[PDB]
């Protein structure tokens, strides 16, 4: 949310995915989150989905590319 | 010397794209069987941006409008030769 407006680095969402996954620390953090969810999908899928969609409706134009990646995987 | 293989890299990555598209399970089963060569090549040849895009996953017609118009409407040999050379 902070960086979408305070940087020059930010079809369109594909390019956003490329530039975001391109980095190293953010990519590793996303890997950690994906591992956490893969641990959590079997246990509590509905609760994780509910939390994700609540955060989305609260913060839609900010982290949707991570949601797009998660959807592409699953 | 990966730079001289740019066309080969593009062709191979397109073939990998088609492989994951048409038959995702077999392509994934191959990738896991050879994960570490891909990881090492990506770390060394980081300039392969398409390879890093694959790891992340783990126009043309418009340009040729004036050329086609000039070729169609050209009469003199100079214009035809110019557009053909371009």
């Amino acid at each position: 949310s902070t960086y979408s407006g305070q940087h020059q680095r930010v079809g369109a969402l594909n390019e956003l995915l490329q530039l975001w996954m391109g980095c190293r620390a953010t990519r590793t953090l996303m890997d950690i989150y994906v591992q956490c969810l893969s641990a959590l999908i079997g246990s509590c899928p509905d609760a994780c989905v509910d939390a994700l969609l609540d955060t989305s409706v609260q913060h839609s134009p900010h982290f949707d590319w991570v949601v797009a990646h998660i959807g592409s995987s699953f | 010397s990966s730079r001289h293989l740019a066309a080969f890299i593009n062709k191979f990555v397109q073939f990998i794209h088609k492989y994951i598209t048409y038959n995702a399970p077999a392509a994934i089963s191959f990738l896991q069987k050879h994960a570490d060569p891909l990881h090492d090549l990506s770390f060394d040849n980081s300039d392969l941006v398409m390879l890093k895009s694959l790891l992340a996953g783990l126009l043309t017609a418009a340009e040729m409008a004036p050329y086609m118009k000039r070729l169609s409407r050209g009469q003199t040999v100079e214009d035809l030769l110019e557009v053909l050379s371009d």
